[PDB]
């Protein structure tokens, strides 16, 4: 009954090779906006 | 195990080198709260005054310039106070800290107890006047990070004499080929070289597909290898699928679960995936769908408020004998468990989890230790392909024969060009091949702990 | 009131509409809490 | 993150759930080497180490520390689960 | 109007059907029909008999269920037939394969409407 | 996005319904970032081709940088040298000879075909002339009309028709301009397309911009008919969606041309509502320091034509001729029954077919069917 | 209400940027016509729906804008609909909501009008589930099987002949005189932004909310949402540096509120 | 009435819905409308909104 | 952003409980539990009773152990 | 020990009856030289009387 | 079959089988304005391309 | 974990897998044996 | 359809044996066979009989 | 910016003649974008003429 | 014959691999000639449209969206 | 297999997967030619 942290959002403040895909990648460890 | 690799499709790459591919994130965000101050400034503790208390400027510091000029912005409780901010953001540093007055027509202010630090705050909209209105708001966007992996060079060699050109087998005991299956198949080609280079696309067959499936990176914590190859280069090794597919959803045991196997089936694909799309297919070995078969059984011995009738599970069927009138058979198994709602967990049991042969710690309660490990490749629908097996654009493999006077694999008698001058054939062929899971958290497994991590 | 059909056999509890049978001593659930029999 | 330990060199933190049979269930917090050694230091160094047998580990996930603050694992053992 | 015809890209594409609709029946309606040609010369039809290639299928009529199982219809009604059949080259008017398999399940429509008329033509006199 | 795929076009035409012709354009939306072919080359590499032909330098092409603001001491003047020499191979073309006649190929090849489907043409110009003559007054004039046609050929009549279409529509469209424009497309891109459909009922010819048309699934063909999915993206006028479409638009597409709100439930929003952050990310291969939104601040609409082959389930049918013992072959649907005992052996085929669809903004769902011109 | 936004810049990201990093084990260019579409798209879906009135019972504003004038605010749909039948549980009980949704329909209802959808979120209807369980599992009169229920029923397996399924999910509740009490998700429930308290039963604890929209029939929508004839939405560019100004005015309308129940946990509330 | 089972079959007190939250979806509900005395008698209802 | 914190927690009336989370002082991990903890709507219910830094040279060892039994329900 | 391993295997895991099966032969990217080899196998047969 | 184009002011001849269906088309349309005050030719421009 | 549906009173042994209730006391099968509860 | 012919590359391509299959025999089938020519005018095979030249 | 212009949705009885002379108050003292998709700008073509 | 009719392409000569033949000018001498090229999904479809089985149409439909 | 399956066979023992085992074959040893009259792939390529 309990969570584990699978991501962290943090701001760019706080901070080639072949391409495997060439879009984006939305994981499922990401909480998704809600329109 | 070659018959589950193919079930992925596989994408043409240009080089060997590393390739990368980039993950993304929602642009929408609530801050964490550092520090509330009143109007002159003074911080504001949880047994305090309440703070703007008719209509008076108030500040809130945040660790991170998210806000703008004239949104509103909520805390944990939303919609009750809405906090209008006043004036860009007056940086501490690197903090951010808001003129913020009370919105929602509060004449009492906000209690301290919410505004304490660790509080989520997060954009509600950007109001204005009807007249003579100035510029409000703005507009944040997000980034990507991105993924690793590489590949791995296997080889294979065999030598045979060249006397061995035509040499043909005097049948004593038949001459038997090793399937891929594993069983000895009977053949009749009475030359010997025909079981030589079947031996060795076997084999070959072999070294790519432990490759492919059974990676172990050697790329170090410090990003180096350690694994030098007999000219002294590194030998690289990319990860293969039972590496790239265990990094994200980690999961052990020793006492199987349902409940723990369903709440984290439901923690990752909560309100990410329609009703539609929580088809969860577990791949398992025989041993594996035994313990899934119980713990269904001990799920529904707990269902005290309904009652299991023979009328409609049918586990003692009626049938047709000799020995009595009414003879009756027994026997029943749950194979599918329907979470709530709309995810559902189906047994799929592959052969692969149960081979013998590679899979060498036995488990407890029978079996191969492989057997009782669950694996939900696929979860949801991803609009490319999650797992696929990276192979190189123009890289077949260089069948290579070196060679002195007779070549007994291509039959040549006669050579022009000698590599060297005694009677031998050597076979040297090599492939450069790796696999790649885009997304390993659309992937959950179960493994058990015996396997050792 | 409240009816029960069942009686379980187990270390562990069962669910709340069964009664627990351990070792020599009976237990039902009744108000959140397991109250023995004794 | 190079520190001299047996998978790879580098810290794992594991989270554990479990059901003492005939007591109860838990939470257990450790670092291991191998999720078999997590599971073998509660039968070790867990308060339930002398009746070693009833310890049924349910439950081994792996903590990754991440960049910044912020809580990283939880876990309640509720008195109605129990 | 959209009744057997595809009003698309500008020009009005037909397959051959032809749903005559918005009429009423041959009692309802003042003229007793449609009156849709002048050849016998009052050719009328009402709302929901369909023609192809000047054969006229009935509304009124039914499906015998001998007359089902073989040449294999899906409406209940002869009309409601060729209300089906024609649903592939509806949206195809111009394909030769659509052509030829309309042609083909109109004339079995066509031949099991004259089947249920000889038979119920041959029941009545008896 | 996060949730797609192409719909499995391996089904029943009756289970093609109209969600899942609506899904093949909301797929079509999500591939709009993406141009890549095996004989095409980039939209960034087309589009600098012909900025030098109209006069605009690219710093960023000829080196790397290390500006934005127009003047030639910190940027460089443009001399157009290259537009004098394409200038004289379209002036050439121009005044090259146009002579595009449709000729029989092998005009002295009369068949028994040929000669059976001329005497159902004059048969059919015979049972005519009866209903319009009245009664013997000008029955001699249609006679003789129509006499002069017994030394005509079928394959005389088909050629003189295709003559009369192309020698009309030639002189009407002004089509030597059309092939001329696209000659200057050829030595730009390398890339010279023609669209040609009939929009009002007219057939009608169109020169493809070739920085918006995304052809996918061809096999390294040079022609552009060979692909298997062809995207045609561009910013109609509103005028234009009604020129094109008015006998197919509802009185509900009609308020989203005339008010036309934000939306972003072009593949962005998901089943669950999630937002999808992977659209606003335009790429760097298709636009630069020099495209999904529904209209423009010219008030123009976005209109998106995807072309697909879809997979239809034929019949190949044996059959007897009832005179003679000849076998036959023919192509049926797969919505027709077999008439057995009478030798009738069927084959299953798997067979293309063109589909085509439009997205008119982002509510207008518009034409998504089969293609009525099917090239066969 | 009026809402306005702006845009300091065109395709490239700007001041305001985030990062999501995912744990896992071993640890473009931005079109910046539609974020703006889409942040003041949102701006305006957060204006009707989360809106709050400044004004007093004397008809003043409180809140000034830049200029001196008043911000005009008006309600939202969820603080509208929010003034009648709306209760704050602690616990979730039948004994509450079948109660509630009664007497809201012994005084107010024909018997055949009595259809109550509850718009709720996904968690909340796992925990409508469990205590229409809890309500059945008290149902001692009549013993449940699997022959009405079939909560355990046949489906074709590969691994065994008579291979049974197990699952089952109480959607619906009928109390007496007729009160159907339905059942569905609504997927902003769980939004993860917006709702920050979290229930200790797992979710985001603004998915544990019951709204009974549209009670019974009226002969004219309830609630819409308004908007001005011609074109209200409005755009501008002001060029130095570019801003990327928009501008648009909304507004909801809830013409009873007696007529919308409401279920709001009371760990969201003062 | 504890001579009787009064199983689950025969009542319909519990009975399947159609929901897209799940697939096997179910309801609960019910109300005792009339109750038959011995001998002959049956007690019927008119529920009226004038009482 | 500096150390890792293994807490053991009692949640008044309900159970017990486990967690970790990464601060700068242990004040601040209790910080980053009763703001960021499941029970956010009673963040009155945390009753922490030990915290102690993830010292990684042993990394072979439990940090947090909890169990709850039958008779303190 | 490939898979980065720096600590070396337990000698719990090198006793007598520890079995061991090939996986792969990898070489590296430049100047590889020759690995891996070739085996083989062979059947028996049964007999009767009367 | 045959097919006109009416506008909407035309009433459908039902009866006979007609069936109608209602479509919205462009129309050009023209207006002047002569200094600020006269306003001429506000109307459907009379030379329709059709 | 070993559900026993039903209770039979009854002065032999009468099953497994069902409670035996004699005068003052309620035995059940486990270990092999029967053991009285309380 | 497989009987004595080569559909291949698009082409229907027979070596002249025709396989007359799926009617039915003279007695079972209502046309009393298949009539595959009017030559004796009713030419009649069956479904197993295999024609070639004219030759039955 | 967008090419706000009154409602052409109406019955030809409703286009009366203060909606046609709404229509052409649209087409005075307006200010737009400078150069539109296909033509260049004013400024531009009077400094070539 | 590609669809009924007789077709003539040119082969790239980076695609075709001619065995066998004895020191000779043409590539008509060659005794295995191997084209291996990328053809499209309808090409296949309009080349072996009468010899595809149900279960190979699968495996073209089936396969993964590069696009 | 080792070599391209014998084609010095009668016609009926070319069955179904005699011609398999030939397809297969050149799918896999036929990519390495020393053509006589022929110049290399990469040669040609660098031309092109
Ligand atoms: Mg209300």
């Amino acid at each position: 009954a309990g969570k584990l942290g699978k991501f962290q959002m943090l701001g760019f403040q706080h901070w080639a090779p072949q391409k495997a895909t060439n879009l984006m990648v939305q994981l499922l460890a990401f909480y998704r906006g809600k329109s | 195990l070659d018959t589950f690799l193919n079930s992925f499709p596989t994408r043409e790459f240009e080089d060997d080198n590393e390739y990368y591919w980039d993950v993304i994130g929602s642009s929408r965000r609530n801050i964490p709260l550092v520090e509330a101050r009143d109007e002159n400034g003074v911080v504001v503790a949880a047994n305090a005054a309440n703070v703007g208390v008719g209509t008076s400027p108030f500040y809130l510091v945040f660790p991170e310039d998210w806000f703008a000029d004239g949104e509103v912005i909520v805390g944990n409780l939303n919609q009750v106070y809405p906090f209008r901010i006043l004036g860009d953001a007056r940086m501490e540093g690197t903090n951010a800290v808001y003129k913020v007055e009370l919105m929602g027509g509060n004449t009492q202010g906000v209690p301290a107890e919410r505004l304490q630090q660790g509080e989520r705050f997060s954009i509600e909209f950007a109001p204005v006047e009807k007249e003579l209105s100035r510029k409000v708001g703005d507009v944040r966007f997000t980034s990507p990070v991105s993924m690793r992996n590489e590949w791995t060079t296997i080889r294979i060699q065999h030598k045979v004499a060249g006397n061995k050109l035509n040499k043909k087998l005097a049948m004593g005991i038949p001459m038997v080929r090793n399937l891929e299956s594993g069983k000895q198949v009977k053949d009749t080609a009475n030359m010997w070289m025909h079981y030589v280079d079947w031996e060795v696309e076997l084999q070959f067959d072999e070294y790519k597909n432990n490759a492919m499936a059974w990676g172990t990176s050697n790329r170090n914590l410090n990003g180096e290898y350690m694994n030098f190859g007999k000219s002294g280069n590194a030998i690289k090794t990319g990860a293969g699928i039972f590496e790239q597919t265990e990094v994200a959803n980690t999961m052990y045991y020793n006492t199987f679960s349902l409940k723990l196997l369903e709440d984290a089936l439901y923690e990752l694909s909560a309100s990410k995936l329609a009703m539609d799309d929580r088809l969860f297919v577990i791949k398992t070995g025989e041993r594996g769908a035994i313990q899934f078969h119980k713990e269904v059984l001990k799920t529904v011995s707990g269902w005290t408020t309904f009652v299991l009738d023979n009328n409609s599970t049918r586990v003692v069927e009626k049938v047709q004998s000799r020995l009595h009138s009414n003879a009756l058979s027994a026997g029943f198994q749950f194979v599918e468990y329907k979470a709530p709602n709309g995810v559902r967990v189906r047994l799929d049991v592959d052969p692969f989890y149960d081979d013998p042969v590679r899979n060498k710690i036995l488990h407890p309660m029978g079996g191969v230790a492989f057997s009782y490990r669950y694996d939900i490749w696929y979860i949801g629908t991803m609009d490319q392909p999650n797992i696929f097996k990276c192979k190189i654009k123009g890289d077949n493999e260089y069948r290579g024969y070196q060679w002195g006077i007779r070549n007994p694999f291509t039959g040549q008698k006669g050579n022009p060009y000698m590599s060297f001058d005694e009677d031998s054939a050597v076979i040297h062929r090599m492939a450069t091949l790796g696999v790649c899971v885009l997304d390993p958290t659309r992937t959950m497994s179960l493994i058990p702990a015996i396997l050792q991590g | 009131m409240k009816t029960l059909r069942t009686l379980k056999i187990s270390p562990n509890a069962p669910d709340i509409n069964s009664v627990w049978l351990y070792k020599g001593t009976m237990k039902y659930f009744n108000n959140g809490e397991w109250e023995t029999i004794g | 993150v190079d520190v001299g330990c047996a998978p790879d060199g580098a810290m794992q933190l594991w989270v554990m759930e479990y059901e003492v049979t005939g007591i109860g269930k838990g939470c257990a917090m450790c670092k291991a080497i191998n999720p078999q050694q997590a599971e073998m230091l509660l039968k070790s160094n867990g308060i339930y180490n002398g009746s070693s047998y009833l310890y049924k580990v349910t439950r081994i996930e792996q903590v990754i520390v991440p960049p910044c603050n912020g809580l990283m694992a939880e876990q309640v053992v509720t008195y109605k689960d129990v | 109007a959209f009744g057997g015809w595809l009003n698309t890209q500008g020009g009005d594409f037909t397959n051959g059907v032809t749903f005559i609709n918005e009429g009423g029946s041959h009692e309802e309606n003042p003229y007793q029909g449609i009156q849709i040609g002048v050849d016998g010369a009052p050719n009328l039809v009402e709302q929901g008999e369909v023609v192809y290639d000047d054969y006229v299928f009935s509304d009124r009529m039914e499906i015998p269920d001998d007359i089902r199982k073989e040449y294999k219809l899906r409406g209940k009604t002869f009309a409601k037939a060729a209300k089906s059949a024609q649903r592939e080259s509806e949206e195809r008017p111009n394909d030769p394969l659509s052509t030829k398999g309309l042609q083909a399940a109109m004339e079995r429509i066509a031949t099991a409407q004259e089947e249920a008329r000889q038979r119920k033509e041959a029941h009545r006199e008896g | 996005a996060d949730f797609l795929n192409f719909p499995r076009q391996m089904l029943p035409f009756s289970k093609k319904t109209k969600q899942w012709r609506k899904d093949c354009l909301l797929w079509a939306n999500q591939k709009t970032f993406f141009n890549y072919s095996l004989v095409r080359k980039s939209v960034i590499h087309k589009k600098i081709n012909y900025d030098l032909l109209n006069g605009r330098l690219h710093m960023s092409d000829l080196e790397l940088v290390l500006i934005k603001a127009a003047y030639i001491p910190d940027r460089l003047q443009h001399y157009p040298i290259m537009n004098s020499k394409l200038n004289v191979l379209r002036g050439e073309e121009s005044k090259r000879v146009f002579d595009f006649k449709v000729v029989v190929t092998n005009p002295n090849a009369i068949s028994e075909i040929e000669d059976n489907k001329k005497n159902e043409l004059l048969q059919r110009l015979q049972e005519m002339i009866t209903d319009t003559s009245i009664s013997e007054d000008e029955y001699n004039i249609k006679l003789e009309k129509l006499n002069d046609y017994y030394t005509y050929e079928w394959q005389d009549i088909r050629e003189v028709r295709a003559n009369e279409l192309l020698n009309h529509y030639i002189k009407e469209y002004d089509i030597p301009l059309i092939f001329n424009n696209g000659f200057m497309d050829a030595m730009t891109c390398g890339e010279e397309i023609y669209q040609c459909d009939i929009v009002g009922g007219e057939p009608v010819i169109e020169r493809v911009n070739p920085l918006k048309i995304r052809i996918f699934k061809s096999g390294y063909s040079n022609k552009v008919e060979d692909a298997d999915m062809i995207i045609l993206e561009d910013y109609w006028s509103p005028g234009r969606v009604i020129d094109t479409y008015y006998d197919v638009l509802s009185p509900k597409d009609i308020k989203y041309i005339e008010t036309m709100p934000d939306y972003i439930g072009q593949g962005a929003v998901d089943q669950m509502d999630n937002i999808d952050e992977r659209y606003g990310f335009v790429n760097q291969n298709m636009i630069g320091d020099e495209s999904l939104l529904p209209y423009d601040l010219a008030g123009n609409l976005r209109v998106l034509r995807l072309y697909w082959k879809s997979k239809r389930k034929i019949l190949k049918v044996k059959s007897y001729d009832p005179e003679t013992g000849e076998e036959e072959w023919n192509f049926y649907p797969e919505n027709y029954v077999v008439n057995k005992e009478a030798g009738e052996e069927v084959q299953s085929f798997w067979v293309n077919e063109a589909w085509e669809g439009t997205m008119i903004g982002n509510e207008i769902f518009v034409n998504m069917r089969p293609r009525l011109i099917q090239y066969n």
